[PDB]
């Protein structure tokens, strides 16, 4: 019923989509600290379901508690932060599973954390994904790409170091 | 040649020496006695005060090795609304002082809310019906005196604050001056027509013949011999100098004993809807301004109360390590409304109360609890100066003692989403009155020869834990709500 | 010869010894681990107690020098309501002990509220519904591993209360039993049908295969090698038995980890209008009685929080010294939810909270409040008591390991203005256990052989304070209500 | 206006008036401790205005913060407690003056507490105001005065030790 077991198929910074769904504006997060790009700069991403994963090979740095949104740390040294939902703590991890463990080196697709798309659908006060580097100072240049993804398949943006 | 600034506040009396160059060069402090004679009262024993701020000149001088042949002038700061009485004759207080957490005359403020003076004294004084400022504490003193009122008619008997009380001790008792600053503390003063209110006097049945004489903020008020004085303002309102505050929606946040938050609005008098007192400031000369604050009883304060009553540290700075030992404080949350809760809650019945507490919490929760309060209120604060005046801060500047622990500036950046930037010199109250005492005395001409002193040390940014903070803080709301009205009458 | 009982509680394990005379030869003591995976949650390593209350017994054996040759029986008490589920084969547990304190399965008593069981449970278990009791920890447990219900229904897993499972574990496997009084705090036992409730294990999705086997307080329930099993008690009950609680209206209060009131009934379940429970206990003989309880979450626990997690003390024993070194709280009040309220609140919401803070509140003031919570607890209980029993009590009769604190104990008499009385052996709860066995083998015969150990070391009897007593209580109800229902759902 | 200064009259164990007014049933104030005589046992006064004072030469023992209250131990070796109302300690110490000090030794009539009766008729729950013995167990006898009494003056019982 899963093809978790199954082979896929396998195909200047990329960043790959680490939960799919269509991509949104930062700047229309309901959430300042978010739309005015405090606590950095990246996309949004409307969810697909089922899960999220690393977007980058790299080290898995905080993984929130009530397992909601993590960072991480690629290993070309940017920062990457993944927060699903807004308020979403609220929730107190109901709807959301720990796969990985904060500490972990990952490459791009590593399952992270998994979800039910529609108890958070009803529950959560909003589902949007930001996709967000904290580390902007450290970053030349950023790209953001649109429309359709899917996890661990395409890139949401990509950045020059 | 230099300026000596003397800043007396609620935990000690400090001293601190500035070159031309404005340089710290050397400071005296000195702790002095909480008087808790009861319940939700506070007092300082004036006499203590004196002694403390005194001592702490001259050992300032010695210290640097300096003589009365090389100080410009005596800038003075200090605790506000602290109210003292005191024969004329003797040079001794009637009572003891009585402080701004001090909540004993709140049934006077019942009284004055059983009249109908909350609008007129809104509208005049620019403050709140509470025990916090002066007005009252002064009714409560003649009130709880034989020959009180009556001995004060005749002036034998001086009103007073510890700027007032200050320099009158060292101008041997020739000079009884207050400043702008100051009186608007007060509840008597008028802040429209600079002076003293004639209704509240009456009200309030206070003795214009113990008021004392209100005067700029950059004067020489006198000369003392350790020469002249030449600058006074309210603690808060020379911090918000020396941050150099100074112009229109320009905002400083003060971390110490408590923490106040002002920024100024110029020439205008803004109305808050929202929980917070309008005031004076300084302007550039040291002018009248007006200003928005936003007062917290209890910040600092709360850490040494972990450390000398309830015991659980040795210094105030052991609290960011313990604090940090922790990752999140398990669900606890401390409302520190020791002496009730100020702005924009002003509820002085309100006392303190620990929440959420579960069986394996422990010191570590409580302590970065209590660090947080500091946080929240800060926030709540934050959000009413906002609403009132339109403005939404990018960065809040800061001073104070607390502002050394960088967990507290992060968790308060978080928090707040918003930067904090600190400054390089902490001891920027200080600073305040001096700028305050030698431009009135052409030590410095312009304030501009100074926009250079004011380096920022650090920047601390929103981490990712930020989008947390509205959650957080609906704890925070829901704390605080319970421990309101704790107290009867 | 003697009789060997085994008390295995909240907080520890223990052995004693008596002879004939009834006189305690030797004792083990043993604390283990409190485990808090998250916020109001408590939880035991099955392994541990066990571990912990074998080990116990061979060296309380050891220390007195005695063998399995001169010991008549092992009597065996309980902490209650704490549910075991484990595989038959392995004799391992598939999940950690879920104590009575832990508030896991809130939300299930939610659905139950929600359904209409309400006026069901307690009719027929004389339960209220609350994740205190066994049923909706067993449910989570089955809900909370993959293949339970099913691997149980196919009986390859056992559910079990510790003494059932330290029975087993000493049955070698062979022994599935539960006495009567532990099986009525279950919530799917019927008390007057003196069995399962048919209903309870359906809407509750439990297996009567899991179920073992329900018998009376005093049987030979089978042999084990140190040599037969013959009594069996909730602590609780033991202890009213070892106070020859017995005959109707008598009762007794247990200051231990919590606080448990209990009165004989005798025959009659009497329903409680007034937030008890109704629950069994013990005749003369071991046999089934009826009796009302008012349980309290915590008491002795609070010291030990305070001792162990705020570290404010080194042994509870310390904290009647701080404590009188204070003369009152100064106002503050402690409400210690930290695992709910029970009786007569049953609030698994509220969570624990202090009051009435101001600056000059230290550290004493805290541990002697928190002293207080435990009369003042006791006190909300009793009234209780006595308006669902009719009858006034003239004199409390205690035991328990905080009955030590003379503090308390007068505190609690001027309290409640009534005299304490504390028995000369505090290891009543033991004691009982012992009775019931010994009596099981003709080790006694005759409860009277002992209306004689039970010697009153001491009354406590209302000082003048006991006139102020109602102001303070007023104190503590207005905190209660304040602590009520801090976490959401 | 006040005699205070002057001179006045001056006239087995006798308890005297330590406040006045007309004596009470402890059986009769309404709390238990009283009239079930748990604290000890005495009589009640319904009371004439002003003051309390020393029922005995002896000491005195506490002196109730909210000072409504107060002990004293008798030269004779006898206990006492006066007890001002029901419930007054709500008042917080209003009505009341500390005219005394926890610790010395007076003679009966000698001040020990004064009051506003007026404040206190309104404001209190009752006025009644025990006087107890709370020693009971050391003493063989205990007489029971009625009527009208003074303070300083009227005797309120009389005790065999
Ligand atoms: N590292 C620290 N963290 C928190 N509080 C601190 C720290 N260092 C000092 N303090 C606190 O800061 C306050 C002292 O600040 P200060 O500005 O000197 O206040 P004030 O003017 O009221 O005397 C105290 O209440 C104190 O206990
Ligand atoms: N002097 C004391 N004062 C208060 N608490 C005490 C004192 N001595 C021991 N304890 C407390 O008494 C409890 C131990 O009582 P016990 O009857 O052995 O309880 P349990 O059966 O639940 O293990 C503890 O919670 C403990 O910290
Ligand atoms: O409103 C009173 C303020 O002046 C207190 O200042 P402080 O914290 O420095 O003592
Ligand atoms: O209701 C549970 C009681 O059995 C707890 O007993 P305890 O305090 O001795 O551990
Ligand atoms: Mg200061
Ligand atoms: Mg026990
Ligand atoms: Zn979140
Ligand atoms: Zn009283």
């Amino acid at each position: 019923g899963l093809f978790d077991k199954l082979k896929s198929l396998v195909s200047t910074i990329e960043i790959i989509a680490p939960l799919s769904g269509e991509i949104v504006n930062i700047e229309d997060v309901p959430d300042v600290v978010f739309a005015e790009k405090i606590v950095g700069d990246g996309i949004a991403i409307k969810p697909t379901g089922n899960k999220m994963v690393a977007p980058v090979d790299g080290t898995i740095g905080k993984i929130f508690e009530t397992n909601h949104a993590f960072s991480i740390e690629s290993d070309s040294g940017v920062e990457l932060f993944v927060h699903f939902g807004i308020d979403t703590v609220e929730l107190k991890g109901e709807g959301f599973k720990r796969i990985a463990e904060e500490g972990q080196r990952v490459k791009v697709g590593d399952t992270v954390i998994e979800f039910d798309l529609p108890l958070l659908e009803e529950k959560a006060k909003s589902t949007l994904t930001p996709v967000v580097i904290s580390n902007m100072d450290e970053i030349k240049e950023l790209i953001k790409l649109s429309g359709s993804v899917t996890v661990g398949e395409t890139p949401v943006i990509r950045i020059k170091k | 040649k230099y300026i000596v600034a003397l800043d007396q506040g609620t935990t000690s009396s400090r001293a601190v020496v500035m070159d031309h160059d404005a340089n710290i060069i050397s400071v005296s402090q000195r702790e002095f006695e909480q008087i808790y004679p009861k319940p939700g009262w506070v007092e300082h024993d004036p006499m203590e005060i004196w002694a403390t701020q005194s001592s702490t000149l001259v050992e300032v001088l010695a210290k640097a090795d300096i003589s009365s042949d090389q100080i410009a002038a005596i800038g003075i700061t200090n605790q506000r609304e602290t109210t003292i009485v005191w024969e004329k004759e003797t040079g001794k207080p009637i009572y003891n002082a009585i402080v701004w957490q001090c909540r004993r005359t709140a049934e006077i403020c019942e009284h004055l809310k059983r009249d109908g003076l909350e609008d007129y004294i809104r509208s005049n004084t620019g403050l709140v019906i509470d025990p916090y400022f002066s007005g009252t504490k002064v009714k409560w003193i003649l009130d709880h005196v034989e020959g009180s009122r009556e001995r004060a008619r005749r002036g034998e008997l001086l009103f007073g604050t510890v700027d007032t009380w200050l320099i009158w001790k060292m101008t041997q008792g020739r000079v009884h001056v207050t400043d702008y600053t100051n009186a608007s503390r007060t509840m008597l003063f008028n802040i429209h027509t600079l002076d003293w209110d004639d209704k509240m006097l009456e009200v309030l049945d206070i003795p214009r013949e113990m008021l004392p004489e209100v005067r700029r903020s950059s004067e020489v008020y006198g000369q003392t011999n350790i020469i002249p004085i030449s600058g006074i303002a309210g603690d808060q309102q020379a911090a918000l100098f020396g941050q150099l505050c100074v112009k229109e929606g320009m905002a400083k946040n003060t971390y110490g004993t408590g923490c106040f938050m002002l920024m100024n609005t110029g020439e205008k008098a803004v109305k808050s809807e929202n929980g917070l007192l309008t005031t004076i400031a300084c302007g550039p000369t040291g002018e009248v301004n007006y200003a928005l604050e936003g007062a917290v009883f209890m910040a600092g304060a709360s850490i040494q109360w972990l450390r000398d009553e309830m015991k659980l540290i040795n210094d105030a700075y052991d609290s960011e390590y313990f604090a940090t030992k922790v990752q999140n404080t398990n669900g606890v949350y401390v409302v520190p409304a020791f002496t009730g809760l100020g702005a924009p809650y002003w509820d002085p019945y309100a006392r303190g109360a620990i929440f959420g507490l579960t069986r394996g919490v422990n010191a570590n929760h409580i302590i970065r609890a209590t660090l947080e309060s500091i946080a929240y209120q800060t926030r709540d604060v934050l959000e009413a100066m906002q609403a009132d005046s339109g403005i939404r801060l990018h960065a809040l500047r800061v001073d104070g003692g607390a502002v050394a622990n960088n967990f507290l500036m992060q968790f308060q950046s978080d928090i707040l989403g918003t930067r904090v930037e600190r400054p390089e010199v902490r001891e920027v109250t200080a600073l305040g009155a001096a700028y305050l005492a030698g431009l009135a005395v052409g030590f410095w001409q312009n304030l501009d020869e100074l926009q250079e002193k004011a380096v920022i040390e650090r920047e601390f940014r929103p981490g990712i834990e930020t989008t947390e903070r509205n959650y957080r803080y609906a704890g925070w709301k829901k704390a605080v709500k319970r421990a309101m009205a704790w107290e009867e009458h």
